[PDB]
DNA sequence: GTTTTTAGTTTAT
DNA sequence: TAATAAACTAAAAAC
């Protein structure tokens, strides 16, 4: 649905004083900025942003009556951004040179979502503050802030130069966007510790013990989704009814978790010329494919089909009379197997569904917690037949439990038909007379996995640490495809840019893992050889 | 290419004897197997030439007049009225009209029977790459009681190997089992198996014969040879494959009504106002954003699209357990190292698979199929290979290309307050499930859709009884199971339903 | 060069 | 009404 964001940066003159070797916080918080704006904008969404800066050299905003709220001014108001926006925090903004209360950055961040949210409908109100937290502030205003937070229903976020841990790495490298390093956590002043727990207590009071989860820094937001996290918009549900057999109906609703997005504007091919659609035109000849190409009409031209060496005539009109009918609408268990006997090798589809029982019915629920439970205690799985609607082709599928501490549900997954398997041989590796490595070069391989590892078993609980996770980076075609739209209408005359390095910090492993393999691979090189083959 | 198969089935004494067993004979459970591979390599639209000969009839049909060889069927494209024809020797009755029109149990010589065999390769008038012969019979020493007529066999059959034609033998039960060394040994074409002698174990049931024949009824395709990099200096050559794929209805295909002859189709584009042709360099792309018209080329649409070159990087590499299965994305694929390009691949492929399986590890890589696509993470799951008690390949030996989403692919749903049912419910749950219990196959559903558009299409190059309509298989067995579970159903329903719902 | 596959659209249920 | 899957078109790469 609809929602009104306010973006609250600082521009003050501490977000310019950064380590050496990382960028600036105002830079980091640019960027940030620029690609929330940049989907927002190439999306095409309903959703209104404002933008309130702090730290600049003027002062204007509907609160600066009798010398207060200074430094603080309102650079675009509630609407619907534009290229205008996004030049802007390209060009225009600059940097500050003086220092502004970040609370009172945030009342006036407030008094624009209380002022212009007047009438148009607004499901979400939120607020993202980019600040280095490195001035004074008041605290007298807290309470108010808190108060006036719940009674409009404002979400908050914070985005800082550092993370909310701590940093290994001492001045170390330092990548903007990367996998492990993001500011020194001894860099820090008193000042930030100051201000960190008032953010820390402000969050707590308004999202609970899950309010430190939106404490983010610049370099890590970049590689995720985390600036878009509350303005979603909600999944459809899929209504529908679990049956076991005949006698026994579960409602049930189904979501799909897992879909691959992919862009979402298509290219118009338009005149080099007039750059309009109208100008091109395809039309498709038709002609005998045999000797002597002579056209057909499509007075002359029937439907058909090939068998093998046999051609099949088959008008559509025959073909939806003998067509296979289904009943519609199902989602029915064939029965209950071994969860071993599902390999993950096996699944199909271009999605993954996650069944839970119908809304608002407890019933429902109850019932399909037995059957998910059950499964769970029997390590058993259900092979079902899912079918969309009445048009849709049948489905044989797989729905195994999982249970977590705040839901439980079914995750379908389609399941292959047997004409959809090739039985290719091939040759043995185990038992291979050719290519059986030999024991230094196990021991080269070995050493490798170990330098390459992407997981850190801390504190001795066998708690696995992903330090690689790439389900958490978004997809790097659409910042670039974002990157290049917006720089083809602010430039015309220049070419495309290259690739953000930020982009490629993420899509790299962390910095550590690649340096510790460098032992290991030279060790490879030298004990396997390899060479192309030129000869056939 | 077109690859040639000719399908070689024994008509002896033995081969219409169902000695001792729960099945069909030795011959019935060829001539359905026969008839298995037809029907599919029509429905994945295969243009492989089957032939269909067979050896000690009464009778002979050949272009050299060998006695006792009869070919049914040479090497062509299959039909509807070629598998209506060996319908006709199927099951008890089929083996009356086999005899009937050509006799059994007539001596023979396995030399003539391979020179009528490859004459049929050399007749083609269309190219062909494979040529490979399949035997069926269930006799293990045809001539053990003339040295003439086996020593001529092995000759001819080692000329088979020189002249680039594969023997595959897909021997049937015998008494006292089927002994290979015994003459085959000699005769079968093998020499990639690394010195293991393993081979497929004798057919007792029709399910044994076909998965051996459809082990080798179709080649290796690999979807793409891609790069394999450790670094930019240590690259491996790896195959990409697809051993699942959603087999989709066959696309219609434009005729002449007059003539019922195939149309060609041709597209083209041209300018509105004066109509000549629009050269690729004559036109633009446009996207609108609100009154914003943004113009880039057609190589700067594909531009931005470019991030690293065809090829695997590797990342790392990240324990099993950090991989969800609930993280499925779209069907994955199998990476088999390719020697033809890279040599020493497969040894570098073999100690990363070795190594991989013991630290149970993936091989976390950033993924790009093809040139101007941007990359996509994927964890090279190792794969131990895996043989049944046939010795067929269940599992092949390598690793699971399994896609991995990013941020985007994710999709959240609202969250519920977790309504948990009680023991007494979930143990009532349990024994029903407990009650439709079953073994799973990955090749036990077929598709609905896809057999009963082939079986109307039979009907209609046959011309001749109506359309039947197919059992759909994906059905519950609605009457089967509610017989199965009893008053399970009424139970559970009074721990959960109230009678007020 | 031809054939299978897949990303990118298209258009009805 | 939008959501979405069965159809369809086009381009890359193996054979
Ligand atoms: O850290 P991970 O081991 O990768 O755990 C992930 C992660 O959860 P947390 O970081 O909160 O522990 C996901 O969070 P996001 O991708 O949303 O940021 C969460 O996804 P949900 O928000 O949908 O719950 C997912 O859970 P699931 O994939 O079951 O939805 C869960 O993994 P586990 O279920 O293994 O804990």
């Amino acid at each position: 649905n609809k929602a009104a964001v306010v973006l609250c940066m600082d521009v003050g003159f501490t977000m310019s004083n950064s380590i050496p070797g990382i960028e600036s916080p105002f830079e980091q918080a640019k960027k940030v900025i620029t690609m929330f704006v940049q989907r927002q904008v190439f999306a095409e969404n309903k959703d209104e942003i404002a933008l309130v800066l702090f730290g600049t050299d003027g002062t204007d905003n509907p609160l600066s009556g009798g010398d207060q709220y200074q430094n603080i001014t309102v650079h675009r108001h509630l609407m619907l951004p534009d290229f205008d926006l996004l030049e802007d925090i390209e060009s225009k903004i600059q940097p500050g040179s003086q220092q502004a209360d970040f609370l009172d950055a945030l009342i006036v961040s407030m008094d624009v979502i209380q002022h212009e949210t007047i009438g148009k409908k607004f499901e979400k109100r939120h607020i993202e503050i980019f600040t280095d937290l490195s001035s004074r502030f008041s605290k007298s205003q807290l309470d108010i802030i808190i108060h006036s937070l719940k009674k409009c229903d404002i979400s908050l976020q914070f985005f800082l130069p550092f993370s909310l841990g701590k940093e290994d790495g001492s001045g170390g490298p330092f990548r903007l966007g990367g996998h492990g390093p993001s500011f020194p956590l001894k860099g820090i002043t008193e000042q930030q510790k100051e201000g960190l727990e008032i953010v820390k207590m402000v969050m707590i009071s308004l999202e609970g013990e899950d309010g430190l989860d939106e404490i983010y820094s610049f370099s890590e937001s970049l590689r995720k989704l985390c600036v878009f996290k509350k303005i979603e918009r909600h999944s459809i549900h899929w209504p529908c009814r679990l049956t076991i057999g005949s006698n026994l109906s579960i409602r049930i609703a189904a979501y799909k978790s897992i879909l691959q997005e992919r862009v979402k504007k298509t290219w118009t091919v338009v005149d080099a010329k007039t750059l309009k659609k109208e100008d091109i035109q395809k039309e498709t000849v038709y002609c005998l494919n045999d000797d002597d190409e002579t056209e057909v009409l499509k007075e002359d031209i029937i439907q058909g089909f090939r068998y093998g060496s046999d051609i099949v005539p088959f008008s559509k009109v025959d073909e939806e009379q003998m067509k296979y009918k289904s009943e519609g609408k199902c989602f029915s268990v064939l029965g209950f197997c071994k969860s071993s006997q599902v390999q993950r090798r096996f699944f199909m589809g271009n999605q993954v569904l996650k069944v839970f029982a119908a809304r608002d019915d407890e019933a429902a629920a109850v019932a399909l917690s037995s059957l998910i439970h059950a499964l769970d205690d029997l390590d058993m799985v259900a092979i079902v037949r899912y079918a969309y609607d009445k048009r849709a082709n049948p489905q044989v599928g797989v729905a195994f439990p999982h249970i977590k501490h705040n839901y439980e549900c079914l995750v379908y997954v389609q399941l292959p038909f047997m004409e959809d398997l090739r039985q290719y041989m091939f040759s043995s590796l185990k038992n291979s007379k050719k290519y059986a490595p030999t024991e230094a070069q196990l021991n080269a391989v070995d050493a490798l996995i170990d330098s390459m590892s992407l997981a850190k078993k801390d504190e001795k609980t066998d708690t696995l640490e992903d330090l690689f996770p790439t389900t958490k980076i978004p997809n790097p075609r659409f910042q670039r495809l974002f990157q290049c739209l917006l720089h083809r209408a602010l430039h015309p005359r220049e070419p495309l840019p290259p690739i953000q390095q930020h982009i490629w910090n993420m899509l790299n492993p962390p910095a550590e893992v690649t340096t510790k393999s460098q032992i290991p691979l030279s060790k490879i090189k030298t004990l396997f050889p390899l060479i192309e083959a030129k000869k056939k | 290419g077109r690859d040639s198969l000719i399908f070689l089935v024994d008509a002896s004494k033995a081969m219409f004897e169902s000695q001792s067993e729960d099945e069909l004979t030795p011959f019935d459970m060829s001539i359905q197997c026969i008839q298995s591979v037809y029907i599919s390599k029509i429905i994945s639209s295969d243009r492989d030439l089957l032939a269909v000969v067979f050896y000690g009839t009464e009778k002979d049909k050949n272009s050299v007049n060998f006695k006792n060889i009869y070919v049914l069927q040479e090497l062509d494209n299959p039909g509807a009225k070629r598998i209506l024809e060996l319908d006709q020797f199927k099951g008890q009755q089929g083996q009356k009209r086999f005899q009937d029109m050509m006799g059994h149990g007539s001596d023979y010589s396995l030399s003539e029977v391979l020179w009528v065999c490859a004459n049929l390769f050399s007749d083609v008038q269309f190219k062909m790459s494979h040529k490979r012969i399949m035997l069926f019979t269930n006799e293990d020493n045809p001539h053990g009681n003339d040295s003439a007529k086996a020593s001529r066999a092995r000759t001819k059959a080692g000329d088979l190997r020189d002249t680039g034609i594969f023997l595959d033998l897909m021997h049937l039960k015998k008494p006292g089992g089927f002994d290979i060394s015994l003459f085959y040994r000699d005769i079968i074409s093998i020499a990639e198996d690394e010195d293991l002698r393993v081979h497929f174990e004798e057919s007792s049931k029709l399910e044994d014969l076909l998965r051996k024949v459809r082990a080798k009824e179709t080649r290796k395709r690999a979807l793409s040879r891609l790069k394999l990099k450790l670094n930019k200096d240590i690259v491996i050559s790896v195959g990409i494959y697809n051993l699942v794929q959603k087999a989709l209805k066959p696309p219609p295909i434009k005729l002449y009504r007059e003539t019922n002859e195939p149309v060609k189709t041709k597209t083209r584009t041209f300018n509105t106002s004066t109509g000549g042709l629009l050269l690729p360099s004559d036109t633009k792309r446009s996207q609108i954003y609100g009154s914003r018209q943004i113009i880039l080329e057609k190589e700067e649409t594909e531009e931005l699209k470019r991030f690293d070159d065809p090829g695997l990087m590797l990342m790392g590499f990240k324990p099993l357990v950090l991989l969800k299965k609930h993280h499925y994305l779209r069907p994955s694929l199998f990476v088999y190292p390719e020697e033809s390009l890279v040599i020493g691949s497969s040894t570098l492929f073999s100690a990363l698979l070795i190594k991989c399986l013991e630290k149970e590890v993936a091989a976390l890589c950033r993924y790009t199929p093809r040139r101007n696509i941007p990359p996509y993470f994927v964890a090279l799951v190792p794969q131990e290979e895996e043989l049944d008690d046939q010795k067929i390949q269940v599992t092949p030996p390598g690793f699971q290309l399994v896609f991995l989403p990013f941020a985007d692919d994710k999709r959240k749903m609202p969250f519920t307050e977790k309504i948990m049912a009680t023991p007494e419910q979930v143990g009532k749950m349990k024994a029903i499930v407990e009650k439709l219990r079953f073994t799973y196959r990955s090749d036990s559903f077929e598709n609905p859709v896809l057999q009963q558009h082939f079986r109307n299409l039979e009907a209609l190059a046959l011309d001749l009884m109506e359309p039947e309509q197919a059992v759909d298989l994906t059905l519950p067995k609605v009457e089967a199971m509610n017989k199965r579970l009893g008053s399970l159903v009424d139970e559970f329903k009074e721990l959960v339903y109230p009678p007020d719902y």
